[PDB]
């Protein structure tokens, strides 16, 4: 089964830059691609949909 | 006007039932995990979707399978130790009377004997600490084996600490998985995976409590080949683990003797300052907690008005009759009294102490005519183990009587694999297949 | 159906699935069937599986269908074997329930496999003098 | 005669059989090749069978014949080998006595058949090749 | 031709020349890739030879490339995998450096290969179901 | 006649400090030794 | 220990030498199985 972990950091200050790194572990080692994306969703609001990426192209 | 012709497929999802050897992977000890097959770094689990298997944990050959294994690497590892046909004397032998408790009188003796030298012409006379349970009278007195057969000393570099096993069938076998919660251990399973190996099962060996073993996922779970059947054992697993710490206080001093050319022997010498019995501490609420789960799950087979209640052992050896198990290479038979012993009506840090007896001849497995020497351990000793389910024995089972009398079991190690080998299956592979299909040569 | 990957089945990930399905992960399950206490064992455990592949590999060569994995044959289907139609053979069910259904009459259907092969080797030689 | 039934010969039932009938036995007798220190004698017995049987396959392969009962061949049959005549051969004796006939013949009628069909793949990738 | 010696092209012996040379010399590859302590360690040997043998054999069955040196196939080469010309892997590198080089793209390239014999078989027997 | 192969136009790295074949030889070597020792006397009671 | 010991008694007993076999070295060729 595919798991995911999410780091980075806690507090970013303002105007500056957020970086976040999403770590893939799965247990199959044949080849697939999977499409990886960002999900944010602010307190109390709902979803918001950033950006995705293929696993095995640049799209 | 059909016109349907046979065609034969090859590799046809397609398996059934079979027996095969099962051979051992891993991530000086008595279970030789050096000539395993290093595990696999990531192990490949495919869950087999509309597929519904049948199951059947009492007739599994991975039981067997693994239960011959055990005793052929628990032989293997007794194979190249000394062997104790010298120590067949008579010994004699007084009371161990110095900074000694109530309860510990007479469990050890101070034993003098004459034993072999490195030279065939000499003799030395030396004298050890015995347990009472390992001598018995003929001041004359004499190891409880030599009337039996001879015993092989463990060595002492080997540990007996229990190491994971897993379990893979060879190219053109498969191992399924019954992925479903709440598993009887017996019938059908629709959730149903397939592995090239099984989970790290380590080999504990346990008498009246599964130690270190594997838990519920969802609640305590009661298995049984026949629950109607008082013959039959039932196995329950806990959903929650119940902290038990085993101690030896003892500061135990081991002093090695020359019996022949290259041999020593391993006697307790003296025990350096107080002497008190071992036993084994258990938390009280949670040991009631857990009770009541297994009463809880027992009323649904039993009816929800009968009256659940845990009582003494039966009876027999002390393996069956005690809690048997290892700590650190001590042997502890304790006294599970305190434990079963409640009635339950279908309407603090204080904690149960269990006394504990070390042996060292042992008789692990349900063999008459060889037996094995445990040399002591250093000092004092301290273990704590998960008890993660029982061995039960229902008692009479006439319908006079609204009462259910449970009491502890053991002595079969069969049951203990089967406890963690109750979910696999395994199946040899039919990859050809014939089918009608209107396509023609 | 925009943002989306690929994984495919595994070993037996098919045998759940109707026939139809299952028929295009032939490969998958064939490249799986060849890959003192515990070296005997092991070496036994190799020895068998070899000879298992070994007889398969024969019952197909002998049956005129040598490195296929699907391979059509001479052999008609009559109705006593299965009465079932086809359109409730490839898309009502799976390969497990049909080896339930048809374990009687394999080794027949082997046999006729087995003759059907050796008429077709004598006529194909017989032309062949032409 | 009208109620006969029938049943067919075994494994080596056709062996005093003339070659022609014997012919359409080849499948009866190629499915019968495969199937402590008693365990390693008969480990090296069953894995000698295996290296026999993988012999006569590759032997088979380098000729051409991979997974043929009855395999043709282009290599022209001279006459010193035996001077006897197609009915003499297939209809008035066995495949044993034609064996013991050509034992002599054998292993340079196998490298005459091994170097034709290396000639035909070299000529097959030559012609594959434009 | 009288005055003339015999030079036999040796096993392993194209290893250094070109892919295009080598690719010439791989009959004297493939025609010998089968063939109380002592004893005992032969036995695994033996068994480790014929196992992967069989699983050469089996991984070119698999692939519709069965008693074959040389196998076109279907499925397109990918660019990725390299960005080489022909002619500069053909005439400027050797079949090691080729193995080096795309050491981490077999096995893509296997199951890509093992899928499209799959669906051909599957072409194959649409094409004889008319 | 021990059948011998040139490797022309082949260059091959080689480490004799890390080579399998020594330490095959000498577990070879000692498990010979010991199956030649076994069927044959011990000498325990020579101690005296 | 005039009174003396075999050196081994204190470390391990010993196994006689078998008086019929030789310990003349013999050439040994280490050959690999095929597809070696
Ligand atoms: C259930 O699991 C738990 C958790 O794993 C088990 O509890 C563990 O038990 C092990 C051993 O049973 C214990 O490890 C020992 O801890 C001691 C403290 O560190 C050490 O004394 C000891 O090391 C000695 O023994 C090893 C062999 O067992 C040797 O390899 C090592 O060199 C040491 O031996 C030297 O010292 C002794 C004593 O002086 C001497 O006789 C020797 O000659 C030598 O000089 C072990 O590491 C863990 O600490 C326990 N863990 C916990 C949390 O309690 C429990 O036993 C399991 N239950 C069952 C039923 O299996
Ligand atoms: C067990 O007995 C032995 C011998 O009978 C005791 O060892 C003696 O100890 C006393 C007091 O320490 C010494 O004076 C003697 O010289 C010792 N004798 C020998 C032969 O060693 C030993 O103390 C006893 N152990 C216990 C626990 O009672
Ligand atoms: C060790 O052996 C000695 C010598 O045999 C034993 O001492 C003998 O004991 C017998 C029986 O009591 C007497 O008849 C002898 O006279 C004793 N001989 C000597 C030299 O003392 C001694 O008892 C043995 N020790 C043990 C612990 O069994
Ligand atoms: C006894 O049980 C506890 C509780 O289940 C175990 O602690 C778990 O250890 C595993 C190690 O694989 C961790 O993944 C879990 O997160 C732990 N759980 C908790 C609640 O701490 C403990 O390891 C068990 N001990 C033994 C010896 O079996
Ligand atoms: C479970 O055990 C019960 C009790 O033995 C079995 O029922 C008995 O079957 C025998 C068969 O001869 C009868 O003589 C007894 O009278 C039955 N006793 C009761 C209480 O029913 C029962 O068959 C067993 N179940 C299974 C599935 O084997
Ligand atoms: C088991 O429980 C008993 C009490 O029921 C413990 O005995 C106490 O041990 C501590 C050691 O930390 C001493 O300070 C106390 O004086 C002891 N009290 C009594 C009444 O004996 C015992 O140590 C526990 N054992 C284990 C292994 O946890
Ligand atoms: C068994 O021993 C463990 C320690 O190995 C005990 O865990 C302690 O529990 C007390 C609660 O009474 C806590 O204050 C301590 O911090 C715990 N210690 C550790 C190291 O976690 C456990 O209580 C003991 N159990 C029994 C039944 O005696
Ligand atoms: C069963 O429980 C009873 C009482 O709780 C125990 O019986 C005692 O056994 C000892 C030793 O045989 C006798 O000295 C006592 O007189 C018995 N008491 C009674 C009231 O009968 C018995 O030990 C328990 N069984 C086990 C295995 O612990
Ligand atoms: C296990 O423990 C129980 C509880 O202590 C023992 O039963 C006691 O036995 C003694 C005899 O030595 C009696 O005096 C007590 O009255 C008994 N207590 C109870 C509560 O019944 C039992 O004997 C122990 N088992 C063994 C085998 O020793
Ligand atoms: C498991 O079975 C279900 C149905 O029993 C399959 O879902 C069907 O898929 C077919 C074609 O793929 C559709 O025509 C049906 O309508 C589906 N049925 C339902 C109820 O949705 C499912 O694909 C099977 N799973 C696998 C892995 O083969
Ligand atoms: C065994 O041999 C006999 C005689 O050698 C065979 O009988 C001949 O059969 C053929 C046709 O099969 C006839 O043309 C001949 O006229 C028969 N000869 C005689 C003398 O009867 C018989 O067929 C052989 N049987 C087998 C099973 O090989
Ligand atoms: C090793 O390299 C040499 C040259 O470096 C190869 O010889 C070349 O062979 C090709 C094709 O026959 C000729 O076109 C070249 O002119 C040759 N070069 C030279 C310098 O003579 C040689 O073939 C390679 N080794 C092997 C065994 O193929
Ligand atoms: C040793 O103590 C036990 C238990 O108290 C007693 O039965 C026995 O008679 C004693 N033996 C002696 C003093 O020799
Ligand atoms: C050995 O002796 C014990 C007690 O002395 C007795 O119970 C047992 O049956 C004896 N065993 C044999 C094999 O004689
Ligand atoms: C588990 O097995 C028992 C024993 O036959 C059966 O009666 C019961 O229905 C099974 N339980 C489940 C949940 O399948
Ligand atoms: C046991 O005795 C030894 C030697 O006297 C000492 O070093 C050690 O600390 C003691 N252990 C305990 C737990 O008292
Ligand atoms: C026992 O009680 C529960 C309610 O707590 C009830 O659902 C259950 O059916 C009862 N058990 C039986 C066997 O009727
Ligand atoms: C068993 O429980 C009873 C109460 O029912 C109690 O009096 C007795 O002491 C208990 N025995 C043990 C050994 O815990
Ligand atoms: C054996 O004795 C020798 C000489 O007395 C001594 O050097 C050696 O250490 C001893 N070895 C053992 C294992 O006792």
């Amino acid at each position: 089964q595919v798991q995911l972990q999410v780091s980075g950091p806690g507090v970013v200050k303002a105007s500056e830059t957020l970086s976040l790194t999403c770590d893939v572990s799965s247990a199959s080692n044949t080849r697939d691609y999977f499409y990886w994306s960002w999900v944010r969703q602010s307190p109390g609001k709902g979803l918001e949909w950033i950006g995705g990426v293929y696993s095995n192209s640049d799209t | 006007a059909e016109n349907l012709w046979v065609t034969v497929y090859y590799g046809v999802p397609v398996w059934k039932d079979a027996e095969t050897t099962l051979f051992c992977a891993s991530d000086h000890n008595v279970w030789a995990t050096h000539a395993c097959v290093p595990t696999d770094p990531n192990p490949q689990e495919i869950h087999l979707e509309n597929v519904t298997e049948e199951f059947n944990m009492w007739k599994n050959n991975m039981v067997e399978q693994m239960h011959t294994d055990i005793i052929s690497l628990w032989d293997q590892s007794l194979k190249p130790c000394v062997k104790l046909t010298p120590l067949c004397v008579t010994l004699q032998c007084t009371n161990v009377t110095n900074n000694i408790t109530d309860d510990m009188r007479g469990e050890l003796k101070n034993c003098s004997f004459n034993m072999t030298t490195e030279l065939r012409d000499k003799k030395q006379k030396v004298y050890s600490l015995f347990y009472r349970l390992d001598v018995v009278q003929i001041k004359e007195y004499r190891l409880i084996n030599c009337n039996t057969s001879a015993c092989t000393q463990a060595c002492p570099k080997v540990s007996f600490e229990p190491i994971p096993i897993h379990y893979c069938a060879p190219a053109g076998f498969a191992i399924l998985k019954c992925k479903d919660k709440k598993f009887n251990g017996t019938g059908p399973c629709p959730s149903v995976s397939t592995v090239q190996c099984t989970h790290g099962i380590k080999p504990v060996v346990s008498t009246q409590l599964l130690l270190n073993g594997s838990l519920a996922e969802e609640e305590v779970m009661i298995r049984s080949e026949n629950i109607t059947n008082n013959a039959k054992n039932i196995l329950v697993q806990f959903n929650t683990p119940v902290q038990i710490n085993c101690t030896r206080p003892n500061n135990n001093t081991r002093k090695s003797i020359r019996i022949g050319p290259g041999q020593a022997f391993y006697a307790t010498g003296d025990i350096i300052g107080d002497i008190r019995q071992a036993h084994c501490n258990v938390s009280k609420a949670t040991w009631n907690e857990t009770l009541g789960k297994v009463v809880k799950q027992l009323r649904k087979h039993f009816g929800n008005n009968t009256i659940i209640r845990f009582a003494n052992s039966s009876g027999g050896d002390l393996e069956v009759t005690t809690h048997s198990f290892n700590c650190g290479g001590e042997f502890f038979y304790c006294n599970t009294s305190g434990l079963f012993n409640s009635t339950w009506i279908s309407n603090s840090n204080d904690s149960i102490t269990l006394p504990c007896r070390i042996k060292q001849i042992i008789n692990m497995w349900q063999r008459i005519g060889q037996c094995m020497y445990a040399p002591p351990i250093q000092g004092v000793i301290r273990c704590v183990s998960n008890i993660t389910g029982l061995i039960l024995t229902r008692d009479g089972g006439s319908t006079n009587s609204t009462t259910e009398t449970f009491r502890p079991g053991g002595g079969d190690m069969r049951d203990n694999w089967r406890s963690e080998l109750y979910k696999y299956k395994v199946v040899k592979i039919e990859p050809l297949g014939v089918a009608p299909t209107r396509c023609k040569r | 159906a925009v943002g989306i990957g690929a994984v495919f089945l595994g070993f037996l990930g098919a045998a759940g699935s109707t026939m139809g399905a299952a028929s295009m992960t032939l490969t998958v399950q064939a490249r799986n069937l060849l890959s003192t206490v515990w070296g005997i064992k092991q070496l036994q455990a190799r020895v068998l599986a070899v000879e298992r592949y070994l007889r398969d590999q024969q019952l197909l060569g002998i049956w005129g269908c040598s490195g296929k994995l699907i391979c059509c044959t001479n052999v008609p289907w009559n109705s006593s074997w299965s009465n079932r139609n086809l359109s409730e053979i490839w898309d009502n069910m799976t390969w497990l329930q049909w080896d339930k259904e048809i374990s009687n009459y394999t080794q027949i259907i082997y046999g006729l496999l087995e003759e059907s092969q050796n008429q077709q080797e004598k006529n194909e030689q017989d032309l062949l003098a032409l």
